[PDB]
RNA sequence: GGCACCACCAGGAGUGGAGCCUGCGGCUUAAUUUGACUCAACACGGGGAAACUCACCAGGUCCAGACACAAUAAGGAUUGACAGAUUGAGAGCUCUUUCUUGAUUUUGUGGGUGGUGGUGCAUGGCCGUUCUUAGUUGGUGGAGUGAUUUGUCUGCUUAAUUGCGAUAACGAACGAGACCUUAACCUACUAAAUAGUGCUGCUAGCAUUUGCUGGUAUAGUCACUUCUUAGAGGGACUAUCGAUUUCAAGUCGAUGGAAGUUUGAGGCAAUAACAGGUCUGUGAUGCCCUUAGACGUUCUGGGCCGCACGCGCGCUACACUGACGGAGCCAGCGAGUAUAAGCCUUGGCCGAGAGGUCUGGGAAAUCUUGUGAAACUCCGUCGUGCUGGGGAUAGAGCAUUGUAAUUGUUGCUCUUCAACGAGGAAUUCCUAGUAAGCGCAAGUCAUCAGCUUGCGUUGAUUACGUCCCUGCCCUUUGUACACACCG
């Protein structure tokens, strides 16, 4: 078999600035559906992959 | 995932179950009144556990 | 709670600590008008091994044959609980192990 | 290696208070009985201590022996922030019996 | 030890060194905060 | 917990030869010569016979005190179960441990073996022995290994005494 | 010269001949891991391997690369990841995939660490062998310039350099012997409700004579220690008497004795030595190799069992001194568990069996257990026949263990019913409860004992001698060897 090269964390450079929104003199957006789990909650989004949408803490996936 | 197949097989019940108390051994067990000792590591320690030679 | 049919078993590797305090607890309850039953000698166990010499596996085959001999002695006594136990205080020996039951 | 903060944590203040650890040989015991972590992370937790001089390890019958050096205390007065009164627990000048 | 010396020089330097040990030990006979508290007191 | 009579003395003697190990391993650099386990209710009493009982007891007792309690550690013993008491050796000379310990430490500072087998012959025999024979085999410098016998005095060989005297 | 059943003699049992089990070589293989080659390699590495063990083979993961630096790095160094593709795999192993963790950590440098990788011809320790043969050594004295020698020996005797004796030797030490363990004796002590017994309470059956067999008995709050157990002792020292002998050491006969072969058997065991075997027992080691695409370690699957062949340790047998079928029915050495990870398992109940199930006992002289074992004995069937000897090979089916039984683990049922009609040249083991049968337990062990280590049941023939073969020791001798004829 050919020599297997392990992966590497790919970023995108503040990914956290596609989570959120600010409205013009306002409040919080939340824009990415946040978690209900316990584990999870702020600060902890849903993932807009697809036909899901995954949560790093607890490894769970929507619709 | 790696957790779940890392050291996975079963060990128990088996040679690979047990080891020496002293030489962490597969080969050449006792197990009679639960010594757990190599063979080897038994002759070494056997005046001292209280096993000597009388006949 | 108070005189008691107590049975004290004995057991040790060596013989001569066990019959000494064996020895002296019957001296203890003879001074002290005391009824005993012992000692009894039970039949003395002979802990076997046979193993191979060789650390390898060469030449003649010779074996060793490590042996232990555990001797068991049990004494029955008519006392309060209170008095058999500081008995066994007064005859205790690092060797022997003590265990009574009622 | 790679240890969550917490758990690191509570390998410190098992070794200082009782500056002497205990662990069995075996990397994929759940608990190490006295240090509610994986038993590795102990063991490479003070192996990398013992490597930077600030325990003693001995080891016989596949048993490990870690010491707190009298180094190892003022290294955890520091990097854990306790207060400065330290007597781990083995240094409590006990004194011994003639 | 492979010749008539460094075991020449070897009994009278071995022996002087027991002799003087010896006598020595026998010398050395004749003569002879918390820690828990500070994490609770958080109140 | 419930352990038959046959297992139960076996693992007393079990627990004895690993003890006694551990301390060959930590203690050996203050003449190690054996240890006396003396049970006893409501207490271990533990005596360990060392050529060095400062070593064994350093700094306010730091030593034995933090080594007590590795003891606890491992074997789930109480923390008041057990004491240990370090005693020094008598006789130093008539103790073949502390002997072999003190040739190793000798042995290992680059001096010559004959200097160091003729400090065990006659130290030995000041302290009263009958006899005493020393081998010493392995290499040095030289690739072949060698062996060789000091002896004194008086030595037996065969039957129940040599392992009385 | 001398000793010896790892030598013979007189003999017994055999092996080699057959089938199968197992080990070794070879062949084969993807791999069929490896050590060992006369005694002292070949049922040996406690090596009875389905996984593990595991070292081999085909693949697939992890770092469990500590630590000082340097780089990168919070505007994130990095780790875990659903779903789908991929994969043998519900390995985020990898790929699409954006979520998550947060200075633990990623990269380079040194430095490590780990190896059933190599070297037992670098070593420690251990073990085997010369060899358990009986040998080894120093003080004073004699001899010699000396290294050395005598002591340490012609003879007799012994298992023995162990003793008598001779004696330039005298007097001694290690080894041998003494010593330790075990087995056999003690109606003499010490006691035993975890051992046994007689009586006695209570109780059954049978003949009625008051007897014979039982059960019960942890209150009969009995008696006893012979049998059983084990601690303190006693007992054998070749004792007494006959023979022989240097009248010595001893040896052979009787008598007494439990024991009269060192009382039987073992355990320990000297001076040196071997390139003996093990780094595949060790968190014992030096050095070399390897160290992230690992030779580390782990997961899956296979292999160590693979088969035209030679060799070694063994088991069934070749029948009638026997097979079966019923009936009789006696040991000893031992082991045994808990919130486990499941021990020994009776008794009851199912099942032809194997086996299953429900309770209970036992951490044990208490229960399994009197381990009611097998050879064996009695009465029958068979009737010299490849037969009812023998039970391979194989077909079909039923259970157990285990994640997993296919290359059948093992057990059970039916069927199939092969070589073998006592084995050439050779060669092994053995002298009294010995050989031979015959089983049982413990180790390995989830399961598997045709293996070992022990134990007891039945129980002999033939020596109790020798140097003829073989091996070793001593003395004399030769030597150009001393790394010592592997010269
Ligand atoms: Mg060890
Ligand atoms: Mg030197
Ligand atoms: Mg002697
Ligand atoms: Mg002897
Ligand atoms: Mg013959
Ligand atoms: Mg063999
Ligand atoms: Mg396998
Ligand atoms: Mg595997
Ligand atoms: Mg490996
Ligand atoms: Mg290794
Ligand atoms: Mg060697
Ligand atoms: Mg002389
Ligand atoms: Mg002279
Ligand atoms: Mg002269
Ligand atoms: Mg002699
Ligand atoms: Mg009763
Ligand atoms: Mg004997
Ligand atoms: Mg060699
Ligand atoms: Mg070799
Ligand atoms: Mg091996
Ligand atoms: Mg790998
Ligand atoms: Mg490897
Ligand atoms: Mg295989
Ligand atoms: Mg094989
Ligand atoms: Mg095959
Ligand atoms: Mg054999
Ligand atoms: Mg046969
Ligand atoms: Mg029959
Ligand atoms: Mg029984
Ligand atoms: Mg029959
Ligand atoms: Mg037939
Ligand atoms: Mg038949
Ligand atoms: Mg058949
Ligand atoms: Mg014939
Ligand atoms: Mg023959
Ligand atoms: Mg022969
Ligand atoms: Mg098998
Ligand atoms: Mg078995
Ligand atoms: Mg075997
Ligand atoms: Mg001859
Ligand atoms: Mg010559
Ligand atoms: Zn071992």
């Amino acid at each position: 078999t050919p020599k297997k090269i392990k992966h590497k964390h790919r970023k995108h450079k503040l990914a956290v600035l596609t989570y959120y929104k600010v409205d013009n003199e306002g409040n919080v957006e939340r824009l990415r559906r946040e978690c209900p789990a316990p584990t999870c909650g702020a600060g902890i989004f849903m993932a807009n992959m697809k036909d899901r949408q995954y949560c790093g803490k607890c490894h769970l996936t929507l619709k | 995932a790696h957790e779940n197949v890392w050291f996975s097989h079963p060990r128990n019940f088996g040679k690979g179950s047990r080891q020496c108390r002293h030489c962490s051994s597969h080969s050449g067990l006792i197990r009679k009144y639960g010594l757990d000792l190599c063979r080897q590591c038994f002759r070494e320690k056997a005046a001292d556990i209280g096993f000597n030679k009388y006949r | 709670q108070q005189i008691h049919k107590i049975r004290i078993t004995l057991t040790s590797t060596k013989v001569k600590q066990l019959e000494n305090v064996s020895a002296n607890i019957i001296r203890n309850a003879a001074q002290y008008n005391i009824v005993k039953k012992g000692p009894v000698r039970m039949p003395t166990k002979v802990l076997k091994i046979t193993t191979r010499k060789t650390p390898n596996g060469e030449g003649s085959k010779t074996w060793d044959a490590y042996e232990m001999r555990i001797h068991k002695r049990v004494i029955d006594l008519q006392a309060p609980a209170s008095t058999v136990k500081r008995i066994t205080q007064i005859t205790i020996e690092p060797g022997v192990d003590v265990e009574v039951t009622i | 290696m790679l240890i969550p903060k917490e758990d690191r944590k509570k390998i410190h203040q098992y070794l200082f208070q009782e500056g002497v650890v205990v662990a069995k040989k075996d990397f994929n015991q759940p608990k190490h009985d006295e240090i509610d972590t994986r038993n590795l992370f102990v063991i490479k937790a003070l192996q990398s201590l013992t490597s930077k001089g600030y325990v003693k390890t001995q080891f016989s019958w596949q048993y490990y022996y870690y010491t707190l050096t009298d180094e190892g205390v003022e290294f955890l007065r520091t990097e854990l922030n306790i207060p400065e009164g330290i007597l781990p627990l083995t240094r409590l000048k006990n004194a011994p019996a003639e | 030890g492979q010749s008539d010396k460094r075991e020449l020089e070897g009994e009278v330097e071995g022996t002087e060194d027991a002799e003087a040990e010896l006598e020595a030990e026998a010398e050395e006979n004749d003569e002879s905060y918390l820690a828990e508290l500070e994490l609770s007191k958080q109140e | 917990a419930i352990l038959s009579k046959k297992k139960k003395l076996v693992a007393d003697g079990v627990f004895y030869a690993e003890l006694n190990e551990f301390f060959t391993r930590e203690l050996a650099e203050q003449g190690y010569a054996g240890v006396e386990v003396r049970k006893t209710p409501s207490k271990l009493e533990v005596i360990v016979k060392a050529s060095n009982t400062q070593g064994v007891l350093g700094e306010q007792g730091r030593r034995i005190h933090e080594l007590t309690s590795l003891i606890v550690k491992r074997f789930k013993l109480s923390p008041e179960g057990i004491a240990i008491y370090a005693e020094r050796v008598e006789e130093r000379g008539l103790s073949a441990a502390v002997q072999a310990e003190a040739l190793k430490a000798k042995l290992l500072s680059g001096l010559p073996i004959r200097r160091a087998a003729y400090g065990v012959l006659r130290f030995a025999m000041g302290a009263g022995a009958k006899g005493v024979e020393v081998v010493i085999s392995g290499k040095l410098r030289a690739a072949r290994a060698k062996s060789q016998k000091y002896a004194d005095g008086f030595m037996i060989h065969s039957g129940q005494p040599t392992r009385d005297f």
